[PDB]
RNA sequence: CUAGACGGUGGGAGAGGGUGGUGGAAUUCCCGGAGUAGCGGUGAAAUGCGCAGAUACCGGGAGGAACGCCGAUGGCGAAGGCAGCCACCUGGUCCACCCGUGACGCUGAGGCGCGAAAGCGUGGGGAGCAAACCGGAUUAGAUACCCGGGUAGUCCACGCCCUAAACGAUGCGCGCUAGGUCUCUGGCGGCUCAACCGCUGGGGGCCGAAGCUAACGCGUUAAGCGCGCCGCCUGGGGAGUA
């Protein structure tokens, strides 16, 4: 109840959960949804599946908002990134363009053992 | 003494003054420290390729100097005093080491 | 560092004769010149322990020049070192 | 492959020691701010270890990126 | 005396070392903005965090630590080890000319020095990581592995400790004994130049002559053929102990 249009759609992949956030042309979220905000619990929530109905549900609350036009961003690597960024592409929302701009450090943080052994 | 290549970077947004005021203050500073002037170039403005200072152009000048090694490195830090200089870097000259040719 | 200068400058305060490169005294001054700049550098930057081991080399190969002086000429060599000034 | 030609070949006679060649340096450089390997610079051992300095020189300055962001996907 | 060695003049390459400076990426925290119901995490979960509004997103700030691509099958150092850029101070080393000294050599018990990590002492710092420790889970139990926290420590300085698949598992020097192939770095030379090519010097790999080896394998970077000097083994455990 604003009446936007064009804007935002971050969709933030990971290995456990997506959850993909939509905003307005300059960054603060109209609407936000996940494996979670939908049915999905635990595991399941991770799953292509989940990150599909999550982003409709994204677009759906988002066409309220009168949006129309988005621009896609991708942060992280996850089970079904891809499928969040094609249940946009169809929920009626005209993609305007994806893009990873998924954060890495240029070495600073030791990571948590989990994610260590490597170099 | 040692041939060097001062090159220095300063805000692209200075007026006809404010712009020959710093470079008053360059040429000030490289006689205080022996930097003989043999030469120098003046490219002016050019689109970095990433922002320095927020700002995403920068101003150009280049000098070949002849001076006492033992003090480049003040030279330098002289030249970093200023708020409108926004990049310094000191070069030994080097003969041009030719390519594809 | 040592210039040409500063360099040759030693080469022709030592030279036995006119052209003099590689005479003993020469090399024995050279060697003095470049190790009491090192012994410089050393009195700070008492952590550069790898331009140490370079000294303790520069030492070396003149303390063995000068070695082969006395045996050879007892005189020159008496001689060298009062110049030069080495010992302590 | 990487035999679509060298960097070095397309192009002329350029001071490899010259940090401000924008022009010819950016030649260099991946779609990304990245230096290509002498497998695609054309460049010799001695030679593209040259670049490198002067490549890195140049990006201080601010004439020549770190780092660019790739589009397709 | 010049064939060893050292020096001179002139070319050169390099993450060799020391001091100061300088940048951007990322993490954490803090501030502002914008927005709801979860976020996180796993094999599944739970603890945990979140309506005092978390999660993802934008901007501002503070602080510590480290320095993707290039990067190699690469380079440097005596080893341990060493990878932004800039200047200063500084070590080693190669090549050309053959110009100077004229055997000035080799090895080296003991000595002295250097010698990762952890650890110790004083002081500083502390972003991330993380012994101990505090929790969650798994299990028959879990004093572990997995997950959430977390102190010493890791970072700096000064002093101490002195150890190790510290590996090429191959003490140092010198001489002598088919090649082939890839590679890093220098050369002067050949085709009117260049592109291209030469061979030639130093280094890194692979394959292999002769030969060596118990075999495996080694093979001008020897584990081959020789000489010099050092260290060390004698069986295993007890024991690097008393």
């Amino acid at each position: 109840k604003r009446q936007v249009a064009s804007g935002r759609a971050y969709i933030h992949a990971s290995y456990n959960n997506t959850i993909v956030t939509i905003t307005d042309p300059d960054g603060n979220p109209i609407t936000w949804s996940s494996g979670g905000v939908i049915g999905y619990k635990g595991s399941r929530k991770g799953t292509p599946y989940a990150a599909q109905l999550a982003a409709l549900d994204a677009a759906k609350k988002a066409m309220a908002y009168g949006m129309q036009s988005v621009d896609v961003i991708v942060r992280g690597t996850g089970a079904g990134r891809e499928q969040a960024i094609r249940a946009l592409q169809a929920s009626g929302l005209q993609v305007k363009s994806i893009v990873d701009d998924t954060p890495v450090p240029h070495n600073g943080c030791r990571p948590k053992k989990k994610f260590r052994k490597a170099s | 003494m040692r041939r060097y290549e001062v090159n220095i970077v300063l805000n692209p947004n200075l007026d006809q003054s404010q712009l020959a005021l710093e470079k008053e203050i360059i040429q000030r500073a490289l006689e205080n420290y022996g930097a003989r002037v043999e030469k120098v170039e003046e490219l002016g403005l050019r689109r970095l390729a990433y922002p320095i200072a927020k700002d995403p152009q920068g101003y150009f000048l280049w000098y070949q100097v002849e001076m006492p090694e033992d003090r480049v490195n003040d030279l330098a830090r002289e030249l970093r005093i200023r708020d409108n200089v926004r990049r310094v870097m000191v070069v030994k000259s080097q003969e041009p080491f030719l390519a594809n040719a | 560092p040592i210039t040409k200068e500063e360099k040759q400058k030693v080469i022709q305060e030592f030279a036995r004769f006119p052209g003099d490169t590689g005479s003993t005294e020469v090399q024995v001054a050279l060697l003095t010149l470049r190790i009491n700049r090192l012994s410089e550098h050393l009195k700070v930057h008492k952590k550069d322990h790898h331009s140490h081991r370079g000294l303790l080399m520069m030492v070396g190969q003149r303390r063995r020049l000068l070695r082969y002086l006395q045996r050879e000429d007892p005189e020159r060599y008496r001689a060298l070192i009062e110049k030069l000034g080495i010992r302590g | 492959p990487s035999r679509k030609a060298k960097v070095k070949a397309t192009l002329g006679e350029f001071d490899l020691r010259d940090y401000r060649n924008v022009e010819v340096l950016k030649r260099f450089l991946s779609e990304t701010g990245k230096i290509l390997p002498r497998r695609r610079t054309g460049l010799s051992g001695k030679e593209q270890r040259i670049l490198a300095k002067t490549i890195k020189r140049a990006r201080i300055l601010g004439l020549l990126p770190f780092t660019e962001k790739l589009v397709r996907k």
